[PDB]
Parts: C-alpha cells; sequence; structure tokens
C-alpha cells in the first residue's frame, strides 16, 4: 500500500496550498541557512526555497515550475487540481479498478474538455492596450493575493505596460512585450496613493558628484564606458610607482592632463552623461563637475542590457573614443526626491520610446513591501499571454469555470460505453475542490453556499436556448449577501491561455504518480 | 494544521507579558542582558523589544511595527504591542468553536473604518484660545513630572524646559538635539540649561594647565587628526651605527609640526578639538594665547559643535580657510557638579543644546532623564500636528463605548467580533491601574457610569485614585498616536492569526 | 592592446578574406532572385 501512503505524503502538503489560493492566502517566512529571510506569496517561488525530500512531490514541483516559466500565472490551479486527482483516484484503486484504465480515462476526458474551451469564451480582448481595458485582466491577478490593494495597484501596473508597448495592431510576427520590461523597486517610506509610474529604470543610489541633474535640452547623449577612468597604460601589469621624488611631479601632473584631455573631447561631442561600470578615481570626479556631466556608476551587468534597448547606447571596451554612431539618446533626465531621499531617475518624454519601465513602491510596512514586489511579477506574465496563442479569448473565473465543467463532463460520461465511465465521473467530481476551498477558508457554511452553486448552473428552462445567468461563480461575501452574485459585476475573468495550459500540466502531473507502483532509493 | 494557530498565539503572550508592566511612567522595567554583557535599563519599549531578537517568526512582526511606531510617531511603542497582542488572546476561544479565522480577522478591519471617523470627531484644534505661549509649555511640563521625586523641585525644572524648545526651530524639532549627561554628586535643583556641549573630565592626572577659564570671544576650530608628540602608550626604538645619532631618530616629526605651532597663533582659534586623544604638545603653546582645548572628544560631540557655529572639519592646520572658523558669545567653565565642565553659551546658529542634570547617584538621574524625554515628545508632536486629543485612557474608553452600540445595528457574525474588539480595548486602562497600584476592578466599573452620560472627555487620574477629567489634569496626547496605533495593531493582529504553518530551515 | 591618442594590423587579415568574399556575391548568384549565401565561420 505504498501508492496510498504516497498520496498521504502529498496530502500533508495539499492543505498548505489550499490556504494559498484565495483571498485568505499568506506568505510564509523561510529562514535560510545563510541568515537570509525570503518572503513571497507566490507558490512557485516558495517551492524553490523549500527542500523537497520525497521525489513524488518533486513531480508536482516540476509541474508547478512549468506554469511559472511559460504562462507565469495559474501555479495555484495546477498544484491544487493535481492533488485532488489523487484523492478521487484513491477510491478507484481501493474499489479494485486498475490504474491502467484510470490513466486512459483521463486522456479521454482531457480531449473532451479542451474542445469545450472554445465554446465557453465570453468576451474577446481587442488588445487595445488602453489603461481602462487592462484593468479587467490585471484585477484577478492581484486578487486572491493581497486584499485592499487591488484598486490602487491596478492603475500603477496598467500604466507602465502602455509605456513600453509601441503602436501596432493585428501584427503577431514581431514580438514586443518581454518579461524583463517591468522592474519593481522598493524604498522605505511613503504610501500606496503617492506612488507614481516611471517610463524607465529607477536608480535609488547617489550620483556621487556635485552635479545633481542635467539640463532640459532635448536628446541627451548617454555613453556607457566599461573601462575604468585612469591614465592609459600597458594592459599587462602597469602599476604606477615612485622611485624618487623627482618623478612625482611628472607622474602626478601627467594623470591630470591626460584625463582632462579625454573629458574635453567627450564634452565637445554633446555627451552630458557618462556611465562607468567600473570604479571611478578621485581626480576624475573633479573634472566632471565643471563640465556639467552627470556621474553614474552601474557595476551590475544585468542593468546595462535593458539600457541598450532604450536610448541605444553601446558599451565601449576602451576609453576616450566617443563614437557618435553607438551613442544613445534620452529626451529628459531629472533628479527628484521620491520616498524621502533624493535619487536620480530615468524617464522619457516623446521620442526614443523606452521598452523597459519601472514602478516605484512606497509604504510603511516592510512585510507587505516585498509582497507587492512578488505580486507584480505574476502580473507581468499576464500581458505576455495576450499574443496569438489565444490571447484575446477569456473565460469566467472565481470558481465559475470548474463548476460549469461538471455538467458538460457528466453528460459525455453516459455517452461513452464501457469501463471509461468510472474515470469520467470522478474527473468532474475532482473539480469540486475549487469552490469548496474558497467557501471553507472564507468561513462560509458548506450547507449553504455549496448547494447554491449547483443550482446556479443547473436550472429548468422551458426551451432549448440557455437563459437567466450562467456567470454566477463563487462569492467571498465580506459584507452580506443571499446565495451568490454575478461575477460580471466585478469583471473578474480568466484568460484561455492560462486555463488551457493549466489543464494539460495538471493532467500529466497526476498521471505520473498513479503510474508509479514502486520507488527504489538509496542514502546519499 | 489548526494547532499551529494556537501555538502562535501563546508564543506572543510570553513576549506581551513582559511588555505589560512597562506600560506607563510608573510601571516596572525589564532587565535585559545583552551578549556583550552591557546592562541597559529603560522604560521605553522601543529599545527594549529590539534587544529580544526572538527566533519565532510571528514575534518579528512586533519588532517591525515598533520601529515604525518610534520613527513616524515616537510615543506609544509599548501600547501598540499590547493592543496588537490583546486581540489575539480574545480570539483564542472563538477559534475552538469552529469559527474560521478569516471572519474574525475581517471583523477587526470593520471597526477600523469606524475608528478613523471617530478620531476626527474627537480631535479638537486649539492653539491661542484660552492659552498663551508660556502658559502652554508651563502647564504641560508639570504633568509629566507629577508622581515623581522631582515634583517638589519641578518649579525650577519647568522654567528650564520652556527655554529648551524655544532655542530650536518650532517647525522642525528633534528630541535628540538636547543632550543629557549624568553628573554624580550635588543637589538636583542646582542644574542649569546650556546651549553648548560638555565633556566628561577624563583627566585625573595633576601638575599642569594653569589658566583662567573666563574668555571673551573664543574662536572655534575643528581638527580631523591628532597632533601630538608625547604619547603614554607606544614607544620608539633607536638602533643605528653612531652613538651621537641616537637622539635625532625620533625627531622626524619636528619641522612640519613646529610650523603648525605658530599657525594657530596667526589664525587665532581659541578652541581646538579632535576625536583622537591629544598629548601635551598642543596644550603647551595654547597657554599664553588663552586657547582652550579638550582631548578625547567623542564622535557625537564634534558633530554638535559643527552645527553650532556653522564651521567645518579640516584634516590639517595648513589649508584651513577662514570661513571654517566660528565664534560664540561667551565661554565660561564653572564648578557646577563639583567639577569644572566646559560649555558654550550664546550661539545664535546653534542647532542643538545640552541639558545637564545633577544628583546624589547616577541611577536617580537616569530616572529623571527618561522622564524629561516624555515631556519633550508631547511638545514635539504638539507643534507640527495641530490635532490634540485627551489621552491617558480618556480616548481609549470612548472608542470602546461607541463600538458596542454599532455592533447591535450590524447583523451577522460581525456583532460578536466588534463587541469583542471593544471589550479588548479595556486592557489599556486596566494595565495602567495595575502598574500604579490602583485597583482596576473598581475603577473600570465606576468609570463606565459617568462615561455614558454624554461627556467624552473623562479620563483617569494618575495622582490620586478616582474618576476625573484629563482636561483639568492637563494630560494631552497627539492625534497621530491613536491613528497610527489602530492601523498598525490591526495589521499585525491579522498577520499572525492567519499563519497555518511555521517553517524554519536549519543548516 | 592598441591605444591611439594601429587598427590596420588587426584588420589586415580580416579585410583580405572579407573583400574576396563580397566579390563572390556580385559575380555569382547576384542576379538570381530568391537565393542567399551563408558563411559557416567556425
Amino acid at each position: 500500500g505504498q501508492i496510498i501512503k504516497s498520496i498521504a505524503a502529498i496530502r500533508e502538503l495539499h492543505q498548505m496550498c489550499l490556504t494559498s489560493m484565495g483571498p485568505c492566502g499568506r506568505n510564509k517566512i523561510i529562514v535560510n541557512h545563510l541568515g537570509k529571510i525570503i518572503i513571497t506569496n507566490d507558490a512557485a517561488t516558495m517551492l524553490r526555497e523549500l527542500d523537497i525530500v520525497h521525489p513524488a512531490v518533486k513531480v508536482l514541483v516540476m509541474a508547478t515550475e512549468q506554469q511559472k516559466i511559460d504562462m507565469g500565472d495559474g501555479t495555484n490551479l495546477v498544484m491544487i487540481l493535481a492533488g485532488e486527482l489523487l484523492n478521487v483516484s484513491e477510491k478507484l484503486i481501493s474499489m479494485g479498478l486498475s490504474a491502467v484504465e484510470i490513466i486512459q480515462g483521463y486522456n479521454m476526458a482531457r480531449k473532451f474538455t479542451l474542445k469545450e474551451l472554445d465554446e465557453m469564451v465570453v468576451g474577446e480582448i481587442t488588445d487595445k492596450n488602453d489603461k481602462n481595458e487592462l484593468l479587467k485582466m490585471i484585477k484577478p491577478v492581484i486578487s486572491s493575493k493581497k486584499y485592499g490593494s487591488e484598486d490602487i495597484l491596478s492603475e500603477l501596473v496598467s500604466e507602465a505596460v502602455s509605456h513600453v508597448l509601441p503602436v501596432a495592431q493585428q501584427a503577431g510576427e514581431i514580438p514586443y512585450f518581454n518579461v524583463d520590461s517591468i522592474r519593481v523597486v522598493k524604498i522605505m517610506g511613503g504610501s500606496l496613493s503617492n506612488s507614481t509610474v516611471i517610463k524607465g529604470m529607477v536608480f535609488n543610489r547617489e550620483p556621487e558628484g556635485h552635479v545633481k541633474s542635467l539640463s532640459e535640452d532635448k536628446k541627451h547623449k548617454v555613453a556607457v564606458f566599461t573601462c575604468p577612468l585612469d591614465i592609459a597604460n600597458t594592459e599587462t601589469k602597469g602599476t604606477v610607482l615612485l622611485h624618487n621624488a623627482q618623478e612625482m611631479l611628472d607622474f602626478s601632473k601627467g594623470e591630470e592632463k591626460q584625463i582632462d584631455a579625454m573629458m574635453k573631447e567627450i564634452a565637445d561631442m554633446g555627451v552630458e552623461c557618462i556611465v562607468a561600470g567600473a570604479g571611478v578615481g578621485e581626480l576624475a570626479l573633479h573634472y566632471l563637475n565643471r563640465y556639467g556631466i552627470l556621474v553614474l556608476k552601474v557595476p551590475s551587468k544585468f542593468e546595462l542590457r535593458r539600457l541598450c534597448r532604450v536610448c541605444g547606447a553601446t558599451p565601449l571596451p576602451r576609453l576616450g573614443a566617443p563614437t557618435p554612431e553607438e551613442l544613445g539618446l534620452v529626451e529628459t533626465v531629472k533628479t527628484m526626491e521620491i520616498g524621502g531621499d533624493r535619487v536620480t531617475v530615468f524617464k522619457q518624454e516623446q521620442g526614443e520610446i523606452s521598452r523597459t519601465s519601472t514602478i516605484i513602491l512606497r509604504g510603511a510596512t516592510q512585510n507587505n513591501l516585498d509582497d507587492i514586489e512578488r505580486a507584480i511579477d505574476d502580473g507581468v506574465a499576464a500581458v505576455k499571454g495576450l499574443m496569438k496563442p489565444s490571447g484575446g479569448k477569456l473565460l469566467p473565473g472565481a470558481g465559475a469555470t470548474e463548476i460549469e465543467l461538471i455538467s458538460r463532463i457528466t453528460k459525455y460520461g453516459e455517452r461513452t460505453p464501457g469501463l471509461l465511465q468510472l474515470a469520467i465521473k470522478q474527473f468532474a467530481v475532482a473539480f469540486e475542490v475549487v469552490p469548496r476551498t474558497l467557501a471553507e477558508t472564507a468561513g462560509l457554511d458548506v450547507n449553504e453556499v455549496l448547494p447554491n452553486l449547483y443550482a446556479a448552473h443547473n436550472v429548468t428552462e422551458p426551451g432549448a436556448v440557455k437563459t437567466d445567468h450562467l456567470y454566477k461563480g463563487v462569492d467571498i461575501d465580506g459584507e452580506s449577501d443571499e446565495g451568490v452574485k454575478d461575477i460580471r459585476e466585478e469583471n473578474i475573468y480568466d484568460m484561455l491561455a492560462t486555463k488551457k495550459f493549466a489543464i494539460n500540466v495538471a493532467t500529466e502531473a497526476a498521471t505520473t504518480v498513479l503510474s508509479i507502483d514502486q520507488i527504489i532509493m538509496a542514502k546519499k | 494544521g489548526k494547532g499551529q494557530i494556537i501555538s502562535n498565539i501563546n508564543a506572543c503572550v510570553a513576549v506581551q507579558e513582559a511588555l505589560k508592566p512597562t506600560l506607563g511612567p510608573l510601571g516596572s522595567d525589564i532587565l535585559i542582558v545583552t551578549s556583550n554583557q552591557k546592562t541597559t535599563i529603560s522604560n521605553d519599549g522601543a529599545t527594549i523589544l529590539k534587544l529580544l531578537d526572538v527566533v519565532h517568526p510571528a514575534a518579528k512582526t512586533l519588532v517591525d511595527i515598533s520601529r515604525a511606531q518610534d520613527a513616524e510617531v515616537g510615543d506609544g511603542t509599548t501600547s501598540v504591542t499590547i493592543l496588537a497582542g490583546e486581540l489575539m488572546k480574545e480570539a483564542k476561544p472563538f477559534l475552538e468553536e469552529g469559527i474560521s479565522s478569516h471572519l474574525i480577522m475581517k471583523g477587526y478591519r470593520k471597526a477600523v473604518s469606524l475608528a478613523v471617523e471617530k478620531i476626527n470627531e474627537l480631535a479638537v484644534d486649539i492653539t491661542s484660545e484660552k492659552s498663551s505661549g508660556r502658559e502652554l509649555l508651563e502647564r504641560c511640563a508639570r504633568t509629566a513630572m507629577s508622581s515623581k521625586l522631582i515634583h517638589n523641585n519641578a518649579d525650577f525644572f519647568v522654567k528650564m524646559c520652556v527655554d529648551a524648545v524655544l532655542s530650536l526651530d518650532r517647525n522642525d524639532l528633534d528630541d535628540k538635539l538636547i543632550g543629557i549627561k549624568k553628573i554624580p554628586g550635588g543637589a538636583m535643583e542646582e542644574s542649569l540649561f546650556i546651549n553648548g556641549v560638555a565633556f566628561k573630565k577624563t583627566f585625573s592626572y595633576a601638575g599642569f594647565e594653569q589658566q583662567p577659564k573666563k574668555f571673551n570671544n573664543p574662536k572655534i576650530l575643528s581638527l580631523n587628526v591628532e597632533l601630538e608628540l608625547k604619547a603614554e602608550k607606544d614607544n620608539a626604538e633607536v638602533r643605528v651605527e653612531h652613538v651621537e645619532d641616537y637622539q635625532a631618530i625620533v625627531d622626524a616629526e619636528w619641522q612640519l609640526i613646529f610650523e603648525k605651532l605658530r599657525q594657530v597663533e596667526e589664525t587665532g582659534a581659541n578652541i581646538v578639538l579632535s576625536k583622537l586623544p591629544i598629548g601635551d604638545l598642543a596644550t603647551q603653546f595654547f597657554a599664553d594665547r588663552n586657547i582652550f582645548c579638550a582631548g578625547r572628544v567623542s564622535a557625537d560631540d564634534m558633530n554638535r559643535v559643527i552645527q553650532a557655529v556653522g564651521g567645518s572639519i579640516q584634516s590639517t592646520t595648513s589649508d584651513i580657510k577662514p570661513e571654517h572658523l566660528g565664534t560664540c558669545a561667551l565661554f565660561e567653565e564653572m564648578q557646577i557638579g563639583s567639577e569644572r565642565y566646559n560649555l558654550f553659551q550664546g550661539c545664535p546658529q546653534a542647532k542643538t543644546c545640552t541639558l545637564l542634570l545633577r544628583g546624589g547617584a547616577e541611577q536617580v538621574i537616569a530616572e529623571v532623564e527618561r522622564s524629561l524625554h516624555d515631556a519633550i515628545m508631547i511638545v514635539k508632536r504638539a507643534l507640527q500636528n495641530k490635532l490634540i486629543v485627551a489621552g491617558g485612557g480618556a480616548t481609549e474608553m470612548e472608542v470602546s463605548k461607541c463600538l458596542r452600540d454599532y455592533s447591535k445595528t450590524i447583523a451577522g457574525k460581525q456583532q460578536m467580533i466588534i463587541n469583542a474588539f471593544a471589550k479588548a480595548l479595556e486592557v489599556i486602562p486596566r494595565q495602567l491601574c495595575e502598574n500604579a497600584g490602583f485597583d482596576a476592578i473598581e475603577i473600570l466599573n465606576k468609570l463606565r457610569l459617568a462615561h455614558s452620560k454624554g461627556e467624552k472627555w473623562y479620563g483617569v487620574v494618575f495622582e490620586t485614585e478616582n474618576i476625573g477629567d484629563n482636561f483639568a489634569k492637563f494630560v494631552w496626547e497627539p492625534a497621530l498616536v491613536k491613528i497610527n496605533a489602530l492601523n498598525s495593531a490591526t495589521e499585525a493582529t491579522n498577520l499572525i492569526l492567519s499563519v497555518d504553518e511555521t517553517i524554519t530551515n536549519k543548516g | 592592446g592598441f591605444f591611439y591618442s594601429l587598427a590596420a594590423s588587426e584588420r589586415k587579415f580580416v579585410d583580405a578574406k572579407l573583400k574576396k568574399i563580397i566579390d563572390l556575391k556580385n559575380e555569382v548568384c547576384g542576379m538570381d532572385p530568391d537565393k542567399g549565401f551563408v558563411i559557416i565561420n567556425q
């Protein structure tokens, strides 16, 4: 009976995910052995910080990572649904039904579900990229994570997406929106209402110079220099030493005249910003103050990649060769105080449209500060799902999808004769865990909300054409209500690309566990 | 599982139980022993809780909200931790009957919306009405000094406290700008208020330094490095090939320092300070020029001198520019405290001051030092924030009243939750009575009598046990405390009660 | 390294082979449409 105990080991981790999806979800504090606390609400990121022992759970963890890499959303739907398929299959194994026909039954039920997803599409996203149109897709992503911030964070995320996207329609050949185009930064102090949207990267460090900001001139030239600032010498060794005091006057004045000569040629070309990836000497900062050149140091090589796609600058392996062809252009750069400290940000005006934006977060809570940082990353991948593979189609969410599939699957159960009826019926019952989870965690009675969900999708209408309301989902209440309410009032929908991809992954996840009747391992 | 929720509630009770006696000026103090063995005793809950470093994850939330309580507000760090923990203790029996935690946590935020609108109705903006500039600071100073050993000597202490905040900007005020140094010995009523900075008199050795301490207009100059010859610690070894050359080896420091001896004479700076110990070489030439200098100056002491005359620190004495110098009105070093302590007076540009205290023991002054900080925080928040509410249990007892009537009009499970939320608010006035020795059973029962008569200003008298009004007792608290505490306690309460699992990795 | 206040030595071997390859596209398969030329260049 090892296959039964394997489900019980997953059942211990199943209840952990039942308290994740929904508005009742909470982040988990994990103390690493290196003395670092990583806090995230996302389940896929949580599995990376957790050490999995039993390899049977690793199959579900590897299936969860598939949801985060491609579609980036729906990781809670994959893990919870795959865990319920093992519970409904436990009764079939104990009943005497072999696991061979159980696996074959899921393959027939999966093909029947994918064909019905096209007829369940309610609305169609026009991909207008409007600020008001993006509020419908982003709202359910922020929902079931952090409560109360769905109204404020909806306008901040939707505004940054429209800045990095150009103007185009009905063209899917050339991709535009990437996953790195949206960066999230954090700073101590402020609130959510005072947060703004920046059209470019935000630098929270100090300029390290007496020049606070550049002028208002159009098309500022920005040059990225990987070579550090110093007098040109031999690449091999070349350490400056003083044998006697006579050579001190020649070596000291030589470094001052050589650096000043290189900065004069760069300032004449119209470059007001010099980006030095390496360290900057003491005498180099003295000449940059009189020429009015902004001092910027970016030691991280990851930040220079997204900078090349905005202004068009290119890193130069040498120093003192301001090639105008590889220089970048930015409309306006300003240094303002955001969050209590004066920092130099990066933005634009009209031309040189930036392909990367950054949203600044402000708040007095440290725990909820990193919560929004990890929550926006789940919303970034939602924009990627708007492409050709079923980006415009959408399905109603809030538990309305899993309940509606029950009536369609059971209708095809009696149509297919043979032993396949056992796996088809249990496949639809496994969808009942989603509506029960939201009602149990929210404190709603099972004897009340649950029977009203079945009566919402099942009614007696004297006619062939459907009518009344098929959009009624699972309601969290929170104030008062009688029965359930329409989901179309809050406009909470789920994309087809997210739901269709989550079904195929969850189906193959439970297939691997049921197919393994023996596990052989050894100590390390 | 469900057992982790109960285990997390009792884990916060052990931390809350220590913070209960620390509520109030007359309450008990926690004795904390750091790994460094340094012993610190104070009644301020901020520094206390920061020294616990509890491994339990939910206990870290109390530390996070304590930093925001001390930063944005600065007062009430003890009450915000007790109020946030009391809501979790009252919700323990509610979870054992099958009630989900989400309904209980949601009911807390329902009373928060009614509490924000209640504070605005209880906030009265008054400045010049029925008061003045001097009468406002004088009447509020004797309130924090009551029920203390300084109550008899408070007549001279209030006059020095009024002029303390007047020497600083009224728009921007900081409690750290007024320093307090413990001086053992002497009477407690002989202390005075000084605009400058004082030293610790670390030199117990005798036999030099004759000089009068009365100066007219000394010039202040900062020096970033130590300039000295005689050194008590290290020594120099000399081995060469000549007998007569043993002397000149240690003299390498002469010429460049010999020139710097007369540079101060040409500059005319009468005050020389450094963060490093200075030998007797600098104190040599300064005698005839009437130049005062003090060695082994702390790093925090020089930062207050730079902001005094507006000068700046320079590494050497050569390139010092004339704008780095500064001059005060008068320099007088008296024997107050049974020891000569240097001080500055008459600096118009000084952004900081120092309040000296005297007493027979250092522990007696430490009790007075923490008591004077409470009177400063009241004036600190009375300037920028114009909304003043009645504290000391007055507003606390009013919030619980109205919330009991609002629950009767709200059908559903929120009725018992809001009623329990207002019932948990009674821990604040209770603990204040237990710390002062007053009986919390009789007072809280008799206070609810007149509390329902329509007057919302009834407080708790901290001097003699009885019901009364804090308006006559001059007990005031800013409205920022009540707003920030209810928002931080509700967020911290709902964060811990929602924890279904405690995960800790070892390695 | 070559620091100028020199690059011909590095491009001497590159330009020798490059100029001979670009002449093959014009002489051979220049007029023929819908064709291309690919270089391996290990």
